[PDB]
Order: structure tokens, then C-alpha cells, then sequence
């Protein structure tokens, strides 16, 4: 039994917290939609 | 069908003890978009208030309610993006980041290297124009525990 | 049950057993029309079927995997509807398909009238390959039912 | 929870009663999956 309720508008913050890496990853995608790494 | 105004939505369940947030979603143009592994294609409530699934695909790990997929924006493969994170019991939160790349055999996919608690799936990835370019929740974890979610987008 | 073939979609929700529709099993994937199951889980007696793919406009839904059936009517040959009526033995009904003309193209259609619970029954080409599903169509001027040959994309 | 049970082998039967016409209709499909005429 699931339900939904609003959590906020969808809009860009013009001066938000900037972080995060940008990794180039060799990955795969199975029949069940799961990603896995390739070495 | 309840409140279908545009914006981000939490996906809640009462199947466990405490009211748990098992996912996030974006309502746009009358359609509720979210990850497949969140709802597993099951119908959703919205007050009273019900939404039937319209289209789904496990491999893409996406699903739409009350209509076809509406999110058509895409990452330019150059700019930074903001993850509108909606964690369980926590307020909506924007986190700006430069996406990596999931190098697959069938083209390459953008990827945000950000980790969040289980239940944040379906959070929309945004560009500097306010458009939804994909959803958060399906990806991998690397050598370090950190989560690298793909920028999962369907097609309008 | 994982064996290929045509299956009945049942529920004990009603007075007794009630056939809500028909489906086909092929390559580990169960195919049926969307209006039949509404995209819900399907018990296989000793097994469970999870939804994989579906589309309301196409009125199709596959289970345990992607849509496998991709055979198509050639536009000339005769076809056979494998009707699985509620409580009746399955039977082959042979006919020449009619045509649905849309703004996106032409679809094959069969002029065979059959009750609710038969929707999802296979429509086979000369080699027995499934080229579409029965159950989704129109009602003409007279009050008679015409169904399309609904095929999905693999 | 709806359940499934087998009905038979998906095959062609050489001995089958032929019936039904072959109409050619201009139809329209809405977003709700319902067919309609023009």
C-alpha cells in the first residue's frame, strides 16, 4: 500500500552547494536493469 | 487522482512499522515519473486518489503513471547538474555536481557520484534551466563505498 | 510453471473461478493484454510472475522479461485465432484478417466475436508464430465487435 | 492475486472452422488505449 505527497517544486538553485566527482566508469547493464563494473 | 500539480513527490509505504519513504518522484504534465524498483509497477495512492501505471520497463528501471513519459531533457555532457535530493524524513535538497560517464557497450550514460540513504530513488536530476534530465537511484558503488547513480532518463 | 504455451488468466476473487483473460508463454516470458491484468503480479500455482514491461496505449504487458513476440502478419496469408474461452476448450479459428487504418499506419484485424476473458488469446500465422493478441478493438455500426491484431516490439 | 493456468499448445490446426469477414476500417487510437472510428 503506497501513496504520494508533494515534497517541493522543481527548480534550479542559482547558488547551491557545489560538490561531487565526475568518474568515467566502464559499466554494464543486465536484463534486470542493474549496473555492474567492468575491469 | 489527487494533487497532480507539477513538482517533486515522496513515495511512502505503510507496509512497515514507521511510515517509510521508499522513493521519490516527479509529477509533470499530469504524469508521475519514478524508478521501477521503487513501486515495482504497483499502483499508487494520492488521497482518494489512485494512480494506475501507464508504461514500465525493468531494464530501464523507470515507470510512469496516468500517462506516457514526459521527461525529454538531457544532460549536455558538459555542464554541472543539481540533484534535487528528497531523503526520508528530510527536506528537499539541491546538490550541484558535474556528472561522470557510464561507459557502456551501447553508448555512454551520465552519472552523479553522490550517496544518499535507501529511499531517495526517483529524485530528479536538473540542469541550469530547471528541466528534469533524469532520475536518481540506479547505479553502482565503487572501490570506496560512495554511490555513483546513473542519470536515468526515458524518452518522450 | 515456466513451460511455453497458451495460459488462462484466473482469479478466485469472484463467486468462484473467473477467467479475466488469456496469455501466452514464450522463452520464459508471459505475454498478455494490459486491460486483463492491469499490470499486476500473477501466481503460477507454485510460481510468481513479476511485471517487466507494459504500455496502456498498446494495451500490452509482458512478465519475467521483455516482449519476445515479434512475428507479424504478411498482409496476405490467412491466420488462426487460438481462442481460449472461459470454461471452454481451446480451439483454432481460421480467418483472413481485416485492416485497421490509423494515422500511424495499418494494423491487421480479425472479425471474430468472442466474450470477455478471451482477450489475450494468440493469433498465429501459418507457422504457428504469434503475430498478435486478441481482445482490443472497436464496435462497428451494427453492434458487432471487431478486434485488432495487437503485436509488440522486441 | 490473479493466477495463471495452462490452456494448451500454441499450434496451427489444419482442421479448423473458417468464419468472420474481412473489413477495412479507418480507426483512431487514443492515449487511453481505446480504439475508435473516424
Amino acid at each position: 500500500d503506497m501513496y504520494i505527497e508533494r515534497a517541493g517544486d522543481i527548480t534550479w538553485e542559482k547558488d547551491a552547494e557545489v560538490t561531487g566527482n565526475s568518474p568515467r566508469l566502464d559499466v554494464a547493464l543486465d536484463e534486470s536493469g542493474d549496473f555492474s563494473l567492468v575491469e | 487522482k489527487g494533487e497532480t500539480t507539477d513538482g517533486v513527490y515522496r513515495v511512502m509505504t505503510r507496509r512497515l512499522l514507521g511510515s517509510t519513504q521508499v522513493g521519490v518522484g516527479v509529477m509533470q504534465e499530469g504524469v508521475f515519473h519514478t524508478m521501477w524498483h521503487v513501486t515495482k509497477g504497483a499502483a499508487l495512492r494520492s488521497g482518494e486518489g489512485r494512480l494506475d501505471p501507464y508504461w514500465g520497463d525493468v531494464k530501464q528501471d523507470l515507470v510512469s503513471y496516468c500517462g506516457p513519459w514526459k521527461l525529454d531533457a538531457a544532460w549536455d555532457g558538459l555542464s554541472e547538474v543539481q540533484l534535487l535530493a528528497v531523503p526520508p524524513g528530510e527536506r528537499a535538497k539541491n546538490i550541484q555536481t558535474l556528472p561522470g560517464i557510464f561507459k557502456t557497450k551501447d553508448g555512454d550514460i551520465g552519472a552523479v557520484a553522490l550517496d544518499y540513504p535507501a529511499g531517495t530513488s526517483g529524485s530528479p536530476i536538473l540542469d541550469k534551466c530547471g528541466r528534469v534530465i533524469g532520475l536518481y537511484g540506479n547505479g553502482v558503488v565503487i572501490k570506496n563505498g560512495s554511490y555513483v547513480s546513473a542519470i536515468t532518463q526515458g524518452k518522450r
